[PDB]
């Protein structure tokens, strides 16, 4: 999978 | 020999062509397989290699759940290109560039060699994640802001948990599936091509076609003495077909052709090659 | 930094008149990631396909624009490239012999 956790810049 | 999952995410400004863009793909090793575009009405997550079209029924929510992913990650960066911006104070009628890279590298033994995540602002490095996969370094001042809220939100902690875990899981489950695409050395295809110039110059062109993996060293030499340095060497090409091509020239005296030789690696061959006009 | 791109201009298949080929139009190297890539077909667009945007370990972007087509001894092939790094367009012409 893509990484299921994004975090803003 | 190692191989490795890849993801490379593009999150891009494009002042005059309209919002902003994100384009997410899979690798691993040279083949490319999943990508992610938001210029799409109802983007998804979307095969881009054939044994990928199993996966539906071994995974019935793998589509729907990198769908969910790239999605939100479509969001992040491209408010993250705003939230950058403001930490440069940049105008708003700039196109700018956030690119991140993450994924894993598993060895023989199918353990996690290494994990990685770095971040890109405007073509630079930025913030990255450490090797430790605790920690961050941060590029400048404007990145220790980004440094300051992943800390505060622990993300070092979710990705080390993705690239040792989840990432590794995956590269295993893709080789397996993909072994007839992903597991195969396919040698060059080699020849010398012959292209008179002048009355007294000729160009000897060494190819080397349709191999694969990407990994390839052609070199020319005269009476045993290498030519590198002379040698018109272009970068190595994708042909389309999943493979990649090479070749490396070079200008000798006419009547002299049989003096120089073309010398391949690669590691589908069984033992490296020379090859004479 | 804005980064020009380099281009290369090939057939799949060594070429062969008449023959069905590949036609390719290379472009990599190159930053920020718009740019406008096309294939012609004496001096005239045509209906390519393009790769999705991937990039190198220098953060610098490649594409692979590519279509059918069969060479002639008549047809001229070129590929056109042109991006925010360049003052105008570059013409890449096709040689069968690269």
């Amino acid at each position: 999978d893509y990484i299921n956790t994004n975090v803003l810049p | 020999g190692f191989h490795s999952l890849r993801y490379f995410y593009t999150a891009w400004s494009r002042p005059g062509s309209g919002e902003p863009r994100f384009v997410a793909v899979g690798y691993v090793d040279d083949t490319q397989f999943v990508r992610f575009d938001s210029d799409n009405a109802s983007p998804r997550a979307e095969p881009r290699a054939p044994w990928m079209d199993l996966v539906e029924q071994q995974d019935p929510q793998y589509w729907d759940r990198n769908t969910r992913n790239a999605r939100d990650a479509a969001q992040t960066y491209r408010v993250g290109l705003d939230n950058v911006r403001g930490y440069y104070n940049q105008s708003e009628a700039g196109s700018h560039t956030i690119q991140r890279m993450y994924g894993c590298d598993v060895g023989p033994h199918g353990r996690l060699l290494r994990g990685y995540d770095q971040l890109a602002y405007d073509g630079a490095d930025y913030i990255a994640l450490n090797e430790d996969l605790r920690s961050w370094t941060a590029a400048d001042l404007a990145a220790q802001n980004t440094r300051r809220k992943w800390e505060e939100a622990g993300y070092a902690e979710r990705d080390r948990a993705y690239l040792e875990g989840e990432c590794v899981e995956w590269l295993l489950k893709h080789l397996e599936n993909g072994r007839e695409t992903l597991l195969r050395a396919d040698p060059p295809k080699t020849h010398i091509t012959h292209h008179p110039i002048s009355d007294r110059e000729v160009t000897l062109r060494c190819w080397a076609l349709g191999f694969y993996p990407e990994e390839i060293t052609l070199t020319w030499q005269h009476d045993g003495e290498d030519q590198t340095q002379e040698m018109e060497l272009v970068e190595t090409r994708p042909d389309g077909n999943g493979a990649f091509q090479k070749w490396a020239a070079l200008v000798v005296p006419s009547g002299e052709e049989q003096r120089y030789t073309c010398h391949v690696q690669h590691e589908g061959l069984p033992q490296p090659l020379t090859l004479r006009w | 930094e804005p980064r020009t791109p380099k281009i290369q201009v090939y057939s799949r298949h060594p070429a062969e008149n008449g023959k069905p080929n590949y036609l390719n139009c290379y472009v990599y190297g190159f930053h920020p990631p718009q740019i406008e890539i096309d294939l012609l077909k004496n001096g005239q667009k045509m209906k390519t396909e393009q790769s999705d945007l991937s990039f190198s370990k220098d953060w610098s972007f490649y594409l692979l624009v590519h279509t059918d087509f069969t060479p002639s001894t008549v047809d001229e092939y070129s590929c056109r490239v042109n991006h925010s790094s360049l003052a105008a367009p570059h013409m890449v012409k096709w040689d069968r012999n690269n």
